[PDB]
DNA sequence: CAGATGCTGA
DNA sequence: TCAGCATCTG
């Protein structure tokens, strides 16, 4: 549901998103990630060639959205002067600096900002899976890391039977059996 | 009385010049370096004067304590380490005397405002050759410049070859030590050569030949090494300066230069390059062990394991299976031995005959042999009491006065010096070592009316040890000649820094820019440039550990509740920058499984968060000063249930959401295998469905 | 043959 | 995250 400004016609970042549909519209920000989340693409080469390009845009943007996320991609072999100026501009203004290294990384950043309107449960996928799977028993950090490095996804773990989980050493077959029994057991009664 | 307080005649002139005016003393590879430190420590070993040690070693501290206890000092020097509480250090620093502290605790104790200052006489700097780089030793010297009068600093060093390095000037190291004058006492001096000329022993050099088979083996090894070097240079013309010819590969500073030139290991990843490097290392260690040890252990203990390693896989490379076959014939036929043992036996028999012929009204001498390592010493001790052929047969059938002491090893040289001083020998055998030669020269010059000691030399024809000893002497002479020519050619701000953040290079460079440092204990944050901003620094390795455990969110939610704009700084590396992206999972996942993915959610949940990036520690030091152009100075005084809980932890759920979802579905597999259309139809909000699809469907890479 | 650290309970 | 207990491993 993202809206891309018509000024970003020849942008390679738009050809990297596949899991999120996009559209066009006469909107002031370049990228609108839902609501109160505006993104702005800017490369280091364009900033070095045209120094009076991001200041005017930041001054004309104003204070309309709640949070402003300004992403920048580094391409200079010596990012010691432009990076400091960008950090100073982001500190003086009200925006968040995001460092990128490739257009695919910028597309990944956009797709991540688009679909993270969830609750603040973060109190890498290994950390997320070891925080979301530790609520049930027979799952610790080591077991979560082993299940991530041996399977790679939750579908292959929930699709396997009890005998297919008793071949990994370091956790025992009883722990896997108890985990499967806790997982496949329903909570609500039949009604 | 092992400790000698008086010095020689050539050493009394320096103490008269160093006591009045402070300066840097550079010895000639240990030309009385410790003898001057021990003399200077006794002059300030009083409870009234407080003298702290900059940096020393635990092996020398016990020896110095034993020497001072033997001398009979009324107050023994103490040692402060990380073995007691912080409050217990207030009584040790106030008692007085020489205190042997560490290089890491001295900075924290000085910056924690708990050291009894305004009464310290000075600090003796030992081994000043390590202050060339921006290490933690410079911060102690920078913080010490706080006394108006009676402030002195004495720096001692004995490594003159360390100064002969490109992109490293002597003036930069001299300006970082607050020393104006500079002293020097090389071997080419007149006062040192005139005193050591009347006391010189009689050294006898004996050239030992080699067997013809060993010469052919060395020639084949050199040919294989040259072929490998040519093959490496043909497939890699970039690192041409590191390997100019085959002579540099035989030298010692070869592996260091190779590791320095081949810095981008992840960029030049190649099987052929790694195989050639391993082959070069194997050819080096084999040529070293062939000349260091016997030939039987070269074939039975070295040539046997390499064949099995090559037959097991591609560890040693397959290019050594159909090449250098003649080396397998000369090693198996060797049977014979090396002429070194024969020369040693001949020297021993000559010494025995000389002692027997001069046994009338004369006491014999205790001849001792010196070994490079413990294995060579054990081999020499077992060969004498058994024999040559007997030992050669025993080693082949196993697997299928006159005191020997090693020289190089983990043992401190003080033990070897005490052993050599315990018994006075008459004929000493050396391994062409410069340190042992200097020690023998000093021993002979210390005792004028002593017995004439004879030092024997063992140098093989065209050996690596002789070339190394010649190159080291040439480098030392060049460094001395360069140092002689370089000598003969001459409103403030405050920043609150955490105590636990003093090991980084940021506080060492902050005080150098000119701004002051007002540190104090705290609980949240690391750097505070203004009372309305708090900065915390995270490296490329600590950020992952802080984001996986969850302490980062707790620290961020506890800082924004009181302060205005809490920001953070991320320190990365420009040489090896982490892409933070999965190559094998970017096509099978919805942009997940990344640290940046969690960082985005963290910076989105907290709108008052700024993400800073710096490629080098020199950039953040300037960024912290640029942000204080008009900001005021901060003050120091203001510083059934199972599946329920399983579904509750899922992203994109809520109380009513879970209550409505559990009433429709029963198992988790049905909703896991189903698409997001039904999930967004039964709920309405597509964001939660997208979050669930991104979480439950992802790939690992 | 025998002791190591995450299951069990909240 | 804090008291008892057993799987596979040294």
């Amino acid at each position: 549901s993202i809206i891309v400004s018509p000024r970003q016609r020849g942008n390679p970042v738009l050809k990297f998103v596949r899991n999120v549909p996009w559209e066009f519209g006469d909107v002031i920000p370049d990228y609108v990630l839902g609501q109160s989340t505006c993104a702005l693409f800017l490369s280091l080469r364009y900033h070095n060639l045209h120094p009076d390009y991001i200041h005017g845009r930041l001054q004309s943007l104003g204070k309309n959205f709640a949070l402003r996320v300004l992403l920048v991609q580094v391409d200079v072999k010596d990012p010691q002067q432009a990076l400091k100026e960008l950090a100073k501009m982001c500190i003086l203004a009200d925006c968040t600096l995001i460092l990128a290294w490739s257009p695919e990384e910028a597309g990944r950043y956009l797709e991540t900002y688009k679909a993270y309107e969830q609750k603040p449960a973060d109190l890498d996928f290994v950390s997320r899976v070891t925080e979301c799977l530790t609520t049930v028993k027979s799952v610790n950090k080591t077991d979560s890391q082993t299940l991530l490095t041996t399977f790679g996804s939750l579908e292959q773990l929930i699709a396997a039977s009890r005998e297919d989980l008793a071949l990994c050493p370091g956790l025992g077959p009883q722990k896997a059996r108890r985990l499967f029994d806790v997982l496949h057991e329903p909570f609500l009664k039949v009604p | 009385r092992i400790a000698m307080a008086p010095l020689l005649e050539y050493e009394r002139q320096l103490v008269l010049e160093l006591l009045d005016t402070d300066g840097l003393v550079v010895c000639a590879r240990g030309l009385g370096a410790d003898r001057l430190l021990y003399h200077f420590l006794q002059l300030h070993c009083h409870p009234a004067c407080l003298v702290l040690v900059l940096n020393t070693q635990p092996a020398e501290e016990e020896y110095f304590i034993n020497q001072l206890k033997i001398e009979g000092v009324e107050h023994l020097p103490r040692r402060v380490t990380n073995e007691i509480t912080s409050n217990s250090r207030y009584e040790v620093y106030t008692q007085g005397g020489v205190i042997f502290a560490t290089s890491r605790i001295l900075v924290v104790d000085f910056l924690t405002d708990r050291i009894p200052s305004d009464l310290i006489t000075g600090i003796l700097v030992y081994r000043a050759h390590r202050i060339i780089e921006s290490c933690q030793e410079a911060f102690i010297l920078r913080l010490f410049r706080q006394k108006n009068k009676r402030g002195f600093i004495k720096a001692f060093t004995d490594n003159a070859v360390a100064f002969d390095t490109g992109f490293c000037h002597v003036e930069r190291v001299m300006r970082n030590l607050f020393v104006r004058k500079l002293y020097l006492w090389p071997r080419f001096h007149v006062a040192v050569n005139s005193f050591l000329e009347q006391h010189k022993p009689e050294v006898v050099e004996i050239h030992v030949s080699m067997t013809p088979t060993m010469l052919a083996i060395q020639t084949a090894i050199l040919d294989i090494l040259n072929a490998c070097l040519k093959e490496l240079k043909c497939h890699n013309p970039s690192l041409e300066v590191e390997d100019l010819s085959l002579e540099n590969a035989i030298g010692k500073p070869f592996d260091k230069t190779i590791r320095h030139y081949l810095d981008p290991l992840w960029h030049q990843l190649g099987a052929k390059t790694k195989s050639l490097v391993q082959d070069l290392k194997i050819l080096r260690t084999l040529l070293q062990y062939l000349s260091q040890y016997d030939c039987v252990t070269f074939l039975n203990l070295l040539e046997s394991l390499r064949a099995t390693e090559k037959a097991f896989g591609q560890n040693s490379g397959w290019l050594f299976l159909d090449s250098s076959t003649s080396m397998f014939i000369n090693a198996r036929a060797r049977l014979e031995s090396n002429p070194k043992w024969e020369a040693l036996t001949e020297v021993l028999k000559e010494i025995e005959a000389e002692n027997k012929e001069s046994e009338a009204l004369g006491g014999p001498g205790q001849v001792l042999i010196c070994a490079s390592d413990d294995r060579t010493c054990s081999q020499l001790r077992d060969y004498i009491t058994l024999g040559a052929e007997a030992f050669l047969l025993r080693l082949y059938r196993k697997t299928f006065l006159t005191i020997i002491h090693p020289l190089l090893g983990c043992s401190d040289p003080y033990a070897l010096t005490r052993v050599l001083h315990e018994v006075e020998p008459r004929y000493v055998v050396l391994y062409d070592a410069e340190l042992t030669f200097v020690r023998q020269l000093e021993i002979y010059r210390a005792s004028r009316p002593g017995k004439p000691l004879r030092v024997y030399f063992l140098i093989y024809g065209g050996s690596t040890e002789e070339q190394r000893y010649l190159t080291a002497l040439r480098k030392e002479k060049e460094a001395f000649e360069k140092l002689i020519r370089e000598k003969a050619s001459m409103t403030q701000q405050s920043i609150v820094v955490d105590m636990r953040e003093f090991r980084s290079e940021l506080p060492s460079l902050i005080h150098r820019r000119g701004i002051d440092i007002e540190p104090v204990t705290l609980e949240v944050g690391d750097y505070i440039l203004t009372p309305e901003m708090c900065v915390e620094r995270k490296s490329i390795s600590d950020l992952i550990g802080s984001l996986n455990n969850g302490r980062l969110y707790s620290q961020c939610i506890s800082m924004s509740r009181y302060y205005k704009r809490p920001v953070l700084l991320i320190e990365f590396d420009p040489s090896k920058p982490f892409s933070l992206t999965s190559r094998g999972a970017l096509f099978q996942e919805i942009s997940s499984n990344d640290i940046s993915s969690k960082l985005t959610l963290l910076t989105l949940h907290f709108p008052r968060l700024r993400i800073l990036w710096c490629p080098s520690p020199h950039a953040t030091a300037e960024l912290f000063e640029e942000l204080k152009q008009s900001k005021p100075q901060p003050d120091a005084a203001t510083a059934n249930p199972g599946p329920q809980d399983f579904l509750l932890k899922m992203p994109g759920v809520n109380a009513k959401n879970c209550r409505s979802l559990m009433h429709h579905v029963k198992n988790i597999a049905e909703l896991a295998a189903l698409s997001q259309d039904e999930l967004t139809s039964i709920l309405g909000n597509a964001a939660n469905a997208k979050q669930l699809y991104d979480f439950i469907h992802t790939s690992f890479a």
